[PDB]
RNA sequence: CGCCUCCUAAAAGGUAACGGAGGCGCCCAAAGGUCCCCUCAGGCGGGACGGAAAUCCGCCGGAGAGCGCAAGGGUAGAAGG
RNA sequence: GGCGACACACGUGCUACAAUGCCCACUACAAAGCGAUGCCACCCGGCAACGGGGAGCUAAUCGCAAAAAGGUGGGCCCAGUUCGGAUUGGGGUCUGCAACCCGACCCCAUGAAGCCGGAAUCGCUAGUAAUCGCGGAUCAGCCAUGCCGCGGUGAAUACG
RNA sequence: CGCGGGGUGGAGCAGCCUGGUAGCUCGUCGGGCUCAUAACCCGAAGGUCGUCGGUUCAAAUCCGGCCCCCGCAACCA
């Protein structure tokens, strides 16, 4: 590697919002992040967030069957 | 403003009551 | 929307028309003027002729258009833009 | 890029900052804070890193926000356009949807005026 | 060389799963990562500035490797482009610097993409290489919104020795590439 | 009306007509010397903005690119970068 | 079903573009009107629209009722914003046989144009203009920001 | 197939020479003033430059063919 043209990679500690820690190398000695891969709702298996719906619209528009049988 | 229904001023305008103008 | 303290509105006369078809192995062409009658699960798969003020438009009813009124699918004004 | 995917602006109180998130008006800003014990007057600049994640966790988990909210708004318009209901034709041709007359204004929904020529008099 | 979690994972976890997944008779048959090439095709900096600097300085922070300029091969009137204008930055990441960047790209960068729903499975080379595109450079942890001045994206070329897409997709998913479908 | 290239020109050279078509009256301080290194066009597949065409990656590709400007000759085992 | 259409054009108005402002809480001072399948005190459910109870009043007695600007306290700090409230998604409420075309209101979210307006143009001479709110007729409900009234605060200027 | 000039918003003219930028007057359309019209005042739209082909990174602009339209010439034998 050429001398004097690159930033020195150093051991680096990465901190996520889920209390996660990553031991990688970087140009910054310690970086904090709000999200990592250990907690991204896509990554964390199915993790269906606010929306378990699908949908239930619309044929689940019951309530009610109160027309006389 | 008076057009902002979600305010104690706009509710006075439409003459109505709600969380944003209770009685 | 209609106060759900009251029911979901179907003019009854239209509702008979569809429950007979289900019982007798549907379906006939159903021509009604009740543009207001709410699409109700007992209608999916049928086709209702909705009067828009001039004609009875056919309307094939699917599951994804249930919470609606029939008039929503037979528009009353023809446009085509201005010259 | 802090919460949710938007950086809520520092130097402002935390309750108004959270409104800069698509999906959070003033009343939802009132909730999240109270349900997490953060003084609604605290400036964003002056929040703990412990308070960041406590505010963030609830906000991002209670209600759906930025992109997903837009995708679910888009899905319902799309649904109305697909079935062909009267509201669906409105969203297509780009005309208003909630009973407003169009002979005059509707400009928010129609856009800039497209001035045409008119009928003429007789000299 | 040195210890990066992704590298040690490639040998410990991903190589034996590949062999038992595909039946490689030779130890050099099993797919390898070869290089990671990052391309910022700017063109905004054609003449409007030498903003290439503030964008190579940020590429240098993300990869640990100083980028090199790319110049316009031909002249193009519609592009307002004279032959030889500096219109991009490219950097070839190999060996450990390749692992460190790939490790952070999976662990922090791709999740930081908003509305992220996984990498496109269709974007494989046809011959076992992969390419993706990013629209923001602040997706990476070394870049902060205070240190930025204008949003610039990039093309990422990951080259492997796999002869097929089928082998390469197994190589990249096993390493931890979240594919949408 | 002088000069260059192709054809006419009859497989050496030369060869005419108010025969068929073009070009020149400059340019370059590197576009010159040498040493070291590099190899195009285009096709297809892949890639944020990005398009037919900017830059990036893979595969194919003997030269159809390039060589300041006409044409012809020559040329990547370089004259091209 | 249409009178509510919509490439367009004009009139009359509402709301504003902000700090002499906006917002929340506390706290004062009107007038003229209306009110027996009427007005609804107070009570509980509800974030709210409202709902259920439920007194009083054929009304100088009971109710609509809170008047608002204002006064006090505090928050915003010049941003397309704690200005503005259009547009749109979802969820409800209510009147009505029935709210698709085509109702009003409430709540979550969305938060457009607009930075004081070209040529041109309107009203007002005093408790007037300006600004603040309140009531009635029509009326099941209501597209009323319209009209007919009512008081609150309260100017500038007229040489000619 | 004697020699010239010209073709570009609806009309009449710049821009071509010197390749990168389409412009001027009227006309046309929306508003204003007027009882009304004109004049006048405030705004706006409309031209891929006869055509095909070439050069060039790029053509209304440079080069060659075709179409169209005016002008000149046609003497002595
Ligand atoms: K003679
Ligand atoms: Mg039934
Ligand atoms: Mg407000
Ligand atoms: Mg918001
Ligand atoms: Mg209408
Ligand atoms: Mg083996
Ligand atoms: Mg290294
Ligand atoms: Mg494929
Ligand atoms: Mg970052
Ligand atoms: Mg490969
Ligand atoms: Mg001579
Ligand atoms: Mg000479
Ligand atoms: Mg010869
Ligand atoms: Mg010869
Ligand atoms: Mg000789
Ligand atoms: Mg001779
Ligand atoms: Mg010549
Ligand atoms: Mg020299
Ligand atoms: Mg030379
Ligand atoms: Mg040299
Ligand atoms: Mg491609
Ligand atoms: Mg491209
Ligand atoms: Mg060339
Ligand atoms: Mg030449
Ligand atoms: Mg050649
Ligand atoms: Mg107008
Ligand atoms: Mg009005
Ligand atoms: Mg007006
Ligand atoms: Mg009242
Ligand atoms: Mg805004
Ligand atoms: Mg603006
Ligand atoms: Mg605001
Ligand atoms: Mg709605
Ligand atoms: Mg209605
Ligand atoms: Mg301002
Ligand atoms: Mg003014
Ligand atoms: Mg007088
Ligand atoms: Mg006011
Ligand atoms: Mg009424
Ligand atoms: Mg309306
Ligand atoms: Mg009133
Ligand atoms: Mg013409
Ligand atoms: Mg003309
Ligand atoms: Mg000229
Ligand atoms: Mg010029
Ligand atoms: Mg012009
Ligand atoms: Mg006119
Ligand atoms: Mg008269
Ligand atoms: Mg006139
Ligand atoms: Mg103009
Ligand atoms: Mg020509
Ligand atoms: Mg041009
Ligand atoms: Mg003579
Ligand atoms: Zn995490």
């Amino acid at each position: 590697m050429k001398e004097g043209i690159h930033p020195k990679l150093v051991p680096a500690r990465i901190i996520c919002g889920c209390g996660n820690v990553i031991e990688t190398y970087s140009t910054k000695p310690e970086i904090y992040v709000e999200v990592c891969s250990k907690c991204h709702p896509f990554y964390t298996g199915q993790q269906r967030f606010v929306d378990t719906e699908g949908r239930v619209e619309r044929f689940q528009r019951r309530y009610g069957d109160s027309y006389r049988k | 403003g008076k057009g902002d229904r979600r305010t104690r001023r706009g509710k006075i305008w439409r003459g109505t009551y709600g969380k944003y103008r209770p009685r | 929307p209609r106060s759900l303290k009251k029911g979901v509105f179907v003019d009854d006369h239209l509702l008979e028309k569809v429950l007979e078809l289900n019982a007798k192995g549907e379906k006939r062409l159903i021509k009604t003027w009740s543009r207001r009658s709410t699409i109700v699960p007992e209608m999916v798969g049928h086709t209702i002729a909705v009067y828009n003020g001039k004609q009875h438009v056919p309307v094939y009813i699917t599951e994804n258009m249930v919470g609606h009124k029939l008039g929503e699918f037979a528009p009353t004004r023809t446009y085509r833009g201005h010259g | 890029a802090r919460i949710a995917g938007v950086e809520i602006p520092r130097n402002k109180r935390v309750d108004v900052a959270l409104t800069y998130i698509y999906g959070i008006g003033k009343a939802r800003a009132k909730e999240a804070l109270e349900k997490t014990g953060i003084n609604p007057a605290t400036r964003v600049k002056d929040l703990t890193e412990a308070e960041v994640v406590r505010l963030r966790e609830y906000v991002e988990n209670t209600w759906k926000l930025e992109g997903e909210l837009r995708a679910e708004v888009a899905a319902n318009i799309k649904r109305l356009m697909d079935i062909g209901c009267y509201r669906g034709l409105r969203h297509r041709r780009g005309l208003p949807v909630r009973g407003q007359r169009t002979r005059t204004n509707a400009r928010t929904r129609k856009g800039p005026r497209k001035t045409v020529a008119g009928k003429k008099k007789a000299p | 060389p040195l210890d990066v979690a992704l590298k040690r994972k490639y040998y410990e976890e991903v190589r034996p799963e590949l062999i038992r997944r595909f039946g490689y008779q030779n130890v050099w048959e099993v797919p390898r990562l070869e290089k990671v090439v990052i391309n910022q095709g700017l063109g905004e900096a054609k003449e409007d500035a030498r903003i290439l600097e503030k964008a190579a300085q940020e590429l240098a922070l993300i990869t640990g490797q100083k980028p090199a300029v790319t110049r316009a091969k031909k002249s193009i009137s519609n592009f307002k482009l004279r032959k030889g204008m500096p219109i991009g930055l490219r950097v070839t990441l190999r060996r450990d610097r390749m692992w460190i960047f790939l490790e952070k790209l999976l662990n922090v960068a791709l999740p930081r993409i908003r509305d992220f729903r996984g990498l496109n499975p269709n974007s494989f080379d046809g011959r076992g290489n992969y390419n993706l595109g990013l629209r923001e450079q602040l997706i990476f942890p070394e870049i902060t919104y205070d240190m930025v001045d204008a949003l610039r994206g990039m093309d990422i070329a990951v080259v492997t020795t796999a002869e097929t897409d089928e082998e390469a997709r197994a190589l990249l998913e096993l390493l931890g590439f979240p594919f949408r479908k």
